């Protein structure tokens, strides 16, 4: 399917952005697309053999190419606060079907002061579940991060698990009323009372932060909130 | 008041 | 093909010389529409058309840009095989009956057009009129070649002769077709 | 713009789901798109269509007789078809894609065997503590949360191995906090196991 | 010299017979003045027309949904479009104005010819008769073909070689969808 790059991305005001599309092979139509909880599916301009066919009504700063290969680049310049919006890739082959890609999630700060990575902690099953249901739920919290760029996954025994496995959709904010408040996430791992009893399986909730690159400077004396993976573990017991 | 449309050419393949 | 009515929805055109195009739609032979490419502006060619018919000139500047790119992988196909100049042929005549002082209409029809690049002006009495002069786009014919047709708006007058002068590339000099009373 | 849908819709797990759309202003010359979008994901085509009907692999579409309605009809509603569908008209002349409001579906399991509870659960590296209320009925609402308390909202888990399926919600606080005290403000039933 | 020059043309050419139930679509990929591909309706198919075309024909049916979305045409843009013709065009009704010239000063016993001008009408189906005395002419009209104004009007000039005798009256007669009734034009020998 279409790909797209990066999927996340910090910036603050003044700032530029370029973002990478790769469509459908064989496509020759690329569609840029702005969507927003706000104003919802906003058109920017659409590339068919390295020019610009259709235009929407976002301003200059707001510009495109297409290359030979159909692939495309879009730049943003200036960057402002309600500029942080996914920035959609749509493909097509020509005039037909529009096929999306996964969109650059890019959210445009103030400043870099309130990003934080994320605490994760793990929460062993309890012992009542066990014996009433045969089976073992454990609880991952993630808590204190901003923004909430971050991919939550499972891993027992050093091998991905998704069947049991339950994360929220949205990550909740701590803070509901302060505007730079931090998120939390929560997630679910349901197994067999016995297999979470063997000592020897290892139970792993791995968190994914996207934050700052090496590229933006850090003037505070904290630890720089780069893109890093925070985890907690789990062993079995009898 | 519906717009019409008109017949859309194939692109040839010469990427 | 036989048939009872033939419609173009979508006589498409472009050339390298310019570059230039045009968007059209054509109904037993008559212009419905041609989208002003570079207004992007629909201009109906009747005012019953303009009442209820509507259609986006976006889709002829999408069309186009294909054609462009059509255009331009045949040329590597066909060896750069570059299109042959016809001799275009010019008639003059009036829209109705002229009769000295009633106000007449000049019609100049320049046909077998190609490629469809040309130059049809008026000249009365030698001088070139430019007021009451208007003519249509490039009209598609069965053999691929054009024809277009001229208008000029003029009151007869034995004082007044009139003639249609064609420029063409297939033309050695410009062709001059005379009308008078 | 010219496509109208349900804000939001239900619909049971495994059976098929009927998401209606309707479009009376709709052109002899219009295409009928439905397109789905997973949060915190892109849109994901489904299918088209002008008149009657059309299927593919993913879903099938019903397009009236006079096309001033459509329905798009999932055949096996799994877990993973949760998200925001939306019904849209397209003239496929290499034009933009414009959204509607979409309809919110949600997809509910089928409890075999609810045995509502509350759990606590302990921190593996340490007096912090989680509440877990699971394995109630999908028509129970975890409803919401005091400040210093944090609640999540339901969450189905499905256990391939076992063929089982159960509702979930944690509840945690950095107090006071206890397990009845965490989700008294929803409608708990009262057959909710609270172990000792 | 002359200005060397590459001319494309895609024309989407929708014939239609019987009203609504014989419509077919040819769409038309032209090089220069040469056809070298196109769609037919009838066939279902894109085809290649010169050695020009099989590349293109060969990418355009190996695209699923390209070629669905050319067969749809037949519907989306044939169809759909003649609806409209049938508000606006094929209910277009412009009466003609007939008119009867000579083309000399008018002499008894002299050679002249009668111009009976049918100008300004609409649609093209017309049917024009020269008379003379209650009897139709047929040896010495010449009429010319239909011409086109291209302002949606059509015009015909039928031309008569006659000798006006004294007392000869001559008819134009003219048929067309916009009249009730045929129309008749006169037309007599000076006294
Ligand atoms: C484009 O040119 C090729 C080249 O063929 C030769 O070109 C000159 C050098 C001259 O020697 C000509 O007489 C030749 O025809 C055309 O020929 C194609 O390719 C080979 C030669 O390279 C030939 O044997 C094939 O039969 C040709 N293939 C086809 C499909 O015709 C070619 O035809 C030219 N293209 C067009 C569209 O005319
Ligand atoms: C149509 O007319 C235009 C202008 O009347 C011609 O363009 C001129 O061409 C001459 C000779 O090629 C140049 O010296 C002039 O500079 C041109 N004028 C402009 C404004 O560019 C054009 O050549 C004519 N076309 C044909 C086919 O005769
Ligand atoms: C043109 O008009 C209609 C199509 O709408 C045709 O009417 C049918 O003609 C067929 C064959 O002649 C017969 O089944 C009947 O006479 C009609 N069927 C109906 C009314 O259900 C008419 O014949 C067409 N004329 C043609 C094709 O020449």
């Amino acid at each position: 399917g279409v790909t797209q790059t990066p999927r996340y991305l910090i910036k603050t005001r003044g700032q530029q952005v370029t973002l990478s599309c790769s469509p459908i092979s064989g496509h020759r139509s690329v569609s840029w697309y702005q969507q927003t909880p706000g104003q919802g599916l906003q058109f920017l301009f659409e590339y068919f053999s390295e020019t610009q066919r259709n235009k929407g009504n976002f301003p200059g700063r707001f510009s495109g190419r297409q290359f030979s290969n159909s692939r495309s680049e879009m730049n943003v310049s200036t960057l402002e606060l309600g500029d942080s919006a996914l920035y959609l890739c749509a493909s097509s082959l020509e005039r037909e079907t529009q096929y999306f890609g996964p969109g650059t999630r890019l959210l445009v700060l103030e400043d870099l002061k309130n990003v934080f990575p994320p605490e994760v902690a793990v929460f062993e099953p309890s012992e009542a579940e066990i014996s009433h249901t045969q089976k073992a739920t454990l609880v991952c919290l993630a808590t204190g991060f901003f923004p909430d760029h971050v991919e939550l996954s499972w891993w027992v025994n050093g091998k991905e698990v998704h069947s049991g496995v339950c994360t929220d959709p949205q990550p909740l904010k701590e803070q509901p009323a302060l505007n730079d408040s931090r998120y939390a996430l929560s997630s679910r791992l349901r197994v067999s009372a016995t297999f979470w009893q063997n000592p020897r399986n290892h139970f792993r909730c791995q968190v994914q932060f996207y934050g700052l690159s090496e590229n933006d400077e850090w003037t505070q004396d904290r630890a720089k909130p780069v893109t890093q993976i925070v985890s907690a573990e789990a062993w079995g017991r009898a | 008041g519906q717009v019409e449309l008109g017949g859309g050419p194939g692109a040839e393949s010469c990427q | 093909i036989v048939a009872d009515h033939v419609a173009s929805y979508g006589v498409n055109l472009y050339q390298s010389y310019g570059p230039s195009g045009q968007y059209s739609h054509e109904f037993d032979g008559d212009e419905e529409f041609y989208v002003d490419l570079e207004r992007k502006e629909t201009v109906w060619q009747l005012p019953l058309f303009r009442r209820f018919r509507r259609f986006d000139p976006q889709f002829a500047l999408t069309n186009i840009a294909v054609l462009k790119h059509n255009l331009n992988c045949v040329i590597k196909r066909s060896n750069s095989t570059a299109a042959t100049n016809e001799v275009p042929e010019v008639t003059v005549f009036s829209k109705s009956p002229v009769t000295l002082g009633q106000p007449n209409t000049l019609i100049c029809l320049v046909d077998n057009i190609f490629p469809p690049v040309v130059n049809i002006t008026w000249l009365s009495n030698g001088h070139s009129v430019t007021e009451g002069v208007s003519e249509t786009s490039f009209l598609s014919k069965s053999d691929h070649s054009f024809f277009k047709i001229s208008y000029l708006t003029f009151l007869p007058s034995a004082d007044e002769i009139y003639d249609c002068k064609v420029e063409h590339w297939g033309l050695d000099e410009p062709l001059l077709k005379h009308w008078e009373p | 713009m010219k496509t109208t849908q349900p804000p939001s819709m239900d619909c049971a797990e495994g059976r098929a789901a009927n998401l209606p759309c309707n479009h009376s202003t709709i052109s002899g010359n219009e295409y009928v798109y439905w397109y789905r979008q997973i949060h915190s994901q892109g849109p994901q085509y489904i299918i088209h269509g002008l008149k009657n009907n059309e299927t593919n692999e993913m879903a099938s579409l019903i397009i009236t007789e006079d096309r001033k309605s459509s329905t798009l009809i999932l055949p096996h509603a799994t877990l993973r078809d949760t998200a925001v569908y939306y019904c849209i008209v397209s003239h496929n002349a290499g034009n933009m894609l414009t959204f509607g409001g979409g309809t919110r579906l949600m997809v509910k399991p089928h409890i075999q065997n609810p045995d509502p509870a509350v759990y606590q659960l302990r921190d593996s590296k340490s007096d912090k503590s989680v509440c877990l209320f699971t394995d109630f009925d999908s028509q129970t609402n975890v409803s919401q949360s005091d400040s210093d308390v944090y609640i999540t909202d339901k969450c189905v888990l499905d256990m391939r191995s076992m063929d089982f399926k159960s509702n979930s919600a944690v509840a945690w606080s950095n107090k006071d906090f206890a397990c009845a005290n965490a989700f008294n403000n929803s409608i708990i039933p009262e057959d909710t196991f609270f172990p000792s | 010299d002359s200005p060397e020059d590459f001319v494309y043309q895609f024309k989407g050419m929708c014939y239609f017979t019987n009203g609504t139930e014989r419509v077919r679509l040819v769409t038309r990929y032209i090089y220069n003045r040469e056809e070298y591909a196109r769609f037919d309706s009838d066939v279902g198919v894109y085809r290649a027309v010169t050695p020009l075309g099989p590349p293109a024909a060969e990418y355009w049916n190996s695209q699923k949904e390209v070629l669905e979305r050319t067969r749809a045409e037949l519907d989306t843009v044939c169809r759909h479009n003649y609806q409209l013709e049938l508000r606006t065009t094929l209910q277009r009704r412009v009466e003609p104005t007939v008119t009867i010239s000579p083309s000399r000063t008018e002499a008894l016993n002299h050679h002249n010819l009668l111009v009976c001008s049918v100008t300004d009408f609409y649609p093209a189906q017309i049917k024009v008769r020269w008379f003379r005395n209650d009897q139709e002419e047929t040896t010495g009209v010449v009429s010319t073909p239909l011409i086109r104004n291209g302002d949606w009007t059509f015009q015909i000039l039928v031309m008569l070689e006659m000798t006006p005798q004294r007392g000869d009256v001559y008819t134009c007669h003219v048929e067309h969808p916009s009249l009730q009734n045929p129309i008749i034009v006169e037309w007599r020998a000076q006294s």
